[PDB]
């Protein structure tokens, strides 16, 4: 019976969804081959605003691994060294790949996928 | 023979006139008691059966039938009855051979006014008769005639379109009639299995050309919310959805009807409605989607539908308040990826409901120390059964002040969440990486 749930659902049973300041995220984010104005990005914060509380959470414990929320705000995001940002990662690598998490670096490696509805789809599958 | 013909024609008369205060659940009651003498039983269910087929100065009985129209119930030139009381001479006859089935008159009759197994037959027959066919009161109460009578062709026929046409008990004991007239023999079974499947496949063709408008129309409406008037025929209560549902739960109770070119169009339009940017709008093919999903997956090609249509019939589960695990989207309880997280909490706590729907539960006190409470409460509970742990804690904190038990548990949880993590007893530790998660501490051997 509780093998219905998931990984991440389970936790999302016990502690609960958490409500995600996209704001304080946004504000807490590191871009290293992105931008903060190119089209891949706009993209994934349309997408990130789009998909649900769940979706959310899930995204959340995809790239930090966990879906808790800081109590301090994402400024307080800590890592494997300390206080590290969320950060966005250009995979350089083919567009036919998921993007991929480091979860101690609180890192997101993500292909430069051509399009809003594929991005979307992919990142949907990957969480 | 404790009456006569004409005391009994007396008493029958008193059907048809329609008085409320007359009590004719004791006139049931008398007419019950003489039909024990199985001879009077006899002649009684053949006068009623006459005045059936007769319904489809003593005697000057008038009825109001309709405005300005007081009808004579009696026309005696040979003795019919006026059209405008028969629907209410039907109603006190069915009323009266319910009783008798849980358990010459008009010439009679004139000579007043002067001064269980075979004859189901007849009243399958009945079932053609307009007075009845038009009155769905009156198909009710003969379906449930024939539903306690239970316990050819043609008489299954119009048994048929009871439920292809025009009442959710009375088609339920339509159901149950059909059942057990099953049960009966195999060429029966056989011979009103296949006349199911031919409503039924008559359904699905009328209904892919519904929905072959309906996608049509959304197509004329995105290519330059929904109210498509082709969705009325849907959303009516008398829809061929629910007569093709109807038929279909019939169908999967008697086994114990190919179209694709429905299957696949009901896809592609359930497809253009989710592109279409409309949530509720799928819900005009619910009782398509169960029907689907009941004629597949039989107690695959609905696991295909459930990925292409995931979200769709998440949309159609999560409006739904029918129980996931008692209707018809059960199956998919083993193919899980396919539901919503809140699908699934609401199907885990209606199940975990239903599995201890047999235990009471009670309050159970739990007196703690606030200094102490973690080896307070391992003290009590650990050895405590699960049943008694599933019963209501409320705690009470030595010599504090009462207060909202809600929020003192709240708290309480709160409070052992916490000192779970204390390292004082060993239980987790810290991922060296992350620093805020918690995995077993490998040193609780201390």
């Amino acid at each position: 019976l509780i093998s219905i749930f998931t990984e991440q659902e389970l936790e999302l049973l016990i502690s609960g969804l958490p409500t995600i300041d996209i704001d304080d995220l946004k504000s807490n984010t590191e871009y290293h081959k992105y931008q903060s104005n190119s089209i891949q990005i706009q993209w994934f914060w349309r997408a990130l605003r789009s998909f649900d509380q769940a979706d959310r959470a899930k995204f959340l414990q995809f790239v930090t691994g966990t879906s808790k929320v800081p109590l301090q705000g994402f400024a307080a995001l800590e890592g494997m060294n300390g206080i590290q940002k969320f950060q966005i990662h250009r995979d350089d690598r083919s567009t036919d790949r998921l993007p991929s998490a480091h979860t101690c670096f609180n890192q997101l490696d993500l292909p430069a996928y051509e399009s809003f509805e594929k991005l979307r789809h992919m990142l949907l599958l990957a969480i | 023979l404790l009456l006569d013909h004409e005391a009994l024609s007396c008493l029958l008369v008193l059907l048809f006139v329609d008085e409320p205060k007359l009590n004719t659940s004791r006139l049931h009651r008398v007419l019950r008691n003489l039909c024990y003498h199985a001879q009077t039983r006899h002649w009684v269910i053949r006068s009623l059966l006459s005045i059936l087929q007769r319904s489809s100065s003593w005697l000057s009985v008038s009825m109001d039938a309709a405005l300005g129209c007081r009808t004579n119930i009696f026309q005696i030139q040979t003795v019919h009855i006026h059209p405008q009381a028969a629907p209410v001479v039907c109603r006190h006859v069915l009323d009266t051979l319910i009783q008798l089935a849980k358990v010459d008159f008009w010439d009679l009759l004139v000579k007043l006014d002067n001064m269980e197994a075979s004859p189901l037959g007849q009243l399958m027959n009945m079932l053609s008769h307009p007075v009845i066919r038009r009155s769905s009161l009156l198909t009710e109460k003969l379906l449930r005639l024939l539903s306690l009578i239970s316990i050819g062709l043609t008489e299954n026929q119009l048994q048929l379109s009871v439920e292809v046409l025009t009442s959710e008990e009375g088609l339920e004991d339509a159901a149950n009639v059909l059942l057990q007239l099953s049960r009966g023999d195999s060429g029966t079974r056989d011979t009103v299995l296949k006349l199911l499947l031919n409503g039924a496949r008559h359904l699905g063709y009328t209904l892919c050309k519904q929905i072959g408008t309906l996608l049509a129309e959304l197509r004329e409406y995105n290519l330059e919310e929904l109210q498509l008037p082709s969705m009325s025929m849907l959303t009516s209560k008398t829809s061929t959805q629910k007569f093709f549902l109807r038929v279909l739960q019939v169908i999967i109770q008697l086994r114990d009807l190919s179209l694709d070119e429905l299957w696949d169009m009901l896809g592609e339009c359930l497809k253009e409605l989710e592109e279409s940017h409309d949530q509720h709008a799928v819900l005009v093919l619910q009782p398509a989607v169960e029907a689907f999903f009941l004629v597949h997956a039989t107690e695959q090609k609905f696991l295909r539908f459930a990925e292409t249509h995931r979200t769709v019939l998440n949309q159609i589960l999560r409006q739904s308040t029918t129980h996931l695990a008692d209707g018809p989207f059960a199956v998919l309880v083993d193919y899980i990826r396919v539901l919503d997280f809140d699908v699934k909490r609401k199907y885990f706590r209606q199940e975990l409901e239903r599995l201890d729907e047999g235990l009471r539960k009670e309050d159970m006190a739990v007196h703690v120390r606030r200094d102490h409470v973690f080896e307070d409460s391992y003290r009590e509970l650990h050895r405590k059964s699960p049943e008694e742990m599933k019963n209501r804690l409320y705690i009470v904190f030595e010599g504090e002040e009462g207060q909202d038990a809600g929020g003192l548990l709240r708290e309480w949880y709160m409070i052992i969440s916490r000192e779970m993590f204390n390292p004082m007893y060993a239980l987790f530790r810290t991922s060296p990486g992350d620093r805020v998660t918690y995995t077993i501490n490998p040193s609780s051997h201390c």
